[PDB]
């Protein structure tokens, strides 16, 4: 029994990470093989952080000037090129810590677990989603740009996250590891702020199932609803449309708790229309939508 | 507001 | 900016996870140098669980009853002993991953991280406090008994919590790494409940806190309070007695927010007598009291 | 109810 919200174990990461300093700009990287991924960032000055020019920035560095380090040991860069807002370091030493890995892009709505860093050193763990509007809601101060998110499957990591930036409302803005920003975010100490977010309702009913498998039942009533007229009531309560193919996903979950989706759907709409009246759920006296219906699985199952 | 890059100062 | 339930990186523990398996039982066990550490209810079988006599079934075993993997290498046992309620596995092999570690025993309202295992296997991390009643409110199925609990300081671990138990509430119970129960509980599965519980005052001062640094201010007022007129009203809403030191355990928190301790427990004797009305603080609509001072500080900047 | 020592069940 129990609903935590639950990191993967960070240990295949932890091994990854580097320290990437240019001049006295300072962040961590990614080291798989012989390259260590970082935020272009570091070669940006502290003058001209507001409108930077990185194609030229980047020519005029050399690799003698990026200072990669592996705890107490130097990595020597020897090559050097940018990949929209990721830094590619070639070094002579391939990482023999590199796990199997690959790179993905998520999708909004999907979470993973940041491995927080400073100076190439991780600090914490913690699960974020991609929210709607493309932001994270983590936990980074200055130093944690290139800290990475990450999902593991068996063996394999696939990282889909570097972090860059905060925004203005203390959300958090980065890219996937082709350096692609998540959002209309751009890499420069301008003016940007986070879209209108939106609650992801798949995730909502997940957690409802998820409260259900540990004995929370009393948001449970006789009635069931239609997708269409939930939609209508989701659309009220600023909540994503839920399609058929969420209700597929959520399939595994109505099989074991013998709820169906749709009867889950109308306890979510009594829920938006009357709150909780004092009760909690999982602990939580508000709607949680930051467990997929996978985290559910994962963790009431645990694989 | 303005985005802060969130590298740090060595 | 943002302030999130932050467990310690698990690499280092991850590397000392192993299975420890007797006839058809199955649980973790933690390798530091040449023992294995693990649950003592590994040596019962599903008919001696309600009133089993450790110490019989210990002696009725050899070394070969033990089957410890790390992976599917197989580790010889060649010596075993009880301590309280944990067994000690001496095996043949040194753990080459051993990090530098003590084991330590919390106090209530103290935060560590589990790394919860199954088969020897990791699978997830979290953040969890040792409520006052001495239990945990965890995440745990059957197979996960002697995962661990731990902090982590440089590079040095501190182990302080072992798995054991789910108590009828759904609520954990385990041990310190000396196999001294947290809590008024014994390794057997009898009727057995966790006293009641309380709030942990001094973390959801800490945590007032934290949000203030992350820029909630709407909960803070021009009053202050006395600690006495305090206790008063924690009793009523069943929060732990704050005392002087946890007024002195606050004071960074207090210099680097320039709100004095007893101006911050006006704000909380407020949110008590009052509530939310509909606002939330750091995300939630509940004051949260799993944050340590020392939590807020390794996360919050300065 | 009564407690439940969480160890698992193997073959």
């Amino acid at each position: 029994s129990g609903f935590r919200k639950m990191a993967f174990p960070s240990g295949k990461v932890e091994g990854c990470m580097v320290q990437v300093t240019c001049g006295t700009t300072t962040l961590n990287g990614l080291w798989l093989d012989d390259v260590v991924y970082c935020p272009r960032a570091v070669i940006c000055t502290s003058e001209d952080m507001l409108n930077p020019n990185y194609e030229d920035l980047l020519i005029r560095k050399s690799n003698h000037n990026f200072l990669v380090q592996a705890g107490n040991v130097q990595l020597r860069v020897i090559g050097h090129s940018m990949q929209n807002c990721v830094l590619k370091l070639k070094v002579d030493t391939a990482n023999p810590k590199t796990p199997k890995y690959k790179f993905v892009r998520i999708q909004p709505g999907q979470t993973f677990s940041v491995l927080a860093c400073y100076n190439g050193s991780p600090s914490g763990v913690y699960q974020c989603a991609m929210r709607p509007n493309f932001t994270i809601k983590g936990s980074f101060l200055n130093g944690s740009a290139g800290s990475v998110g990450f999902n593991i499957d068996y063996d394999c990591v696939s990282f889909c996250y570097m972090h860059h930036m905060e925004l203005p409302t203390g959300v958090h803005a980065g890219t996937d590891l082709e350096g692609n920003f998540y959002g209309p975010f751009v890499d420069r100490q301008t003016a940007q702020a986070a879209g209108t977010d939106t609650t992801i309702t798949v995730n909502v009913l997940a957690w409802l199932y998820a409260a259900v498998i540990n004995g929370d039942r009393w948001f449970l009533n006789r009635f069931t609803t239609t997708l269409n007229d939930f939609n209508l009531v989701a659309m009220k309560y600023n909540y994503e449309p839920l399609t058929q193919d969420h209700v597929d996903i959520l399939g595994p979950l109505s099989a074991q708790t013998g709820i169906a989706v749709l009867d889950m759907c109308a306890s979510l709409k009594e829920l938006l229309q009357n709150g909780m009246n004092g009760r909690t759920i999982l602990g939580s006296a508000l709607l949680e939508d930051e467990f997929t219906p996978f985290d559910v699985v994962r963790q009431c199952s645990g694989v | 507001t303005s985005a802060v890059l969130q590298s740090g100062f060595r």
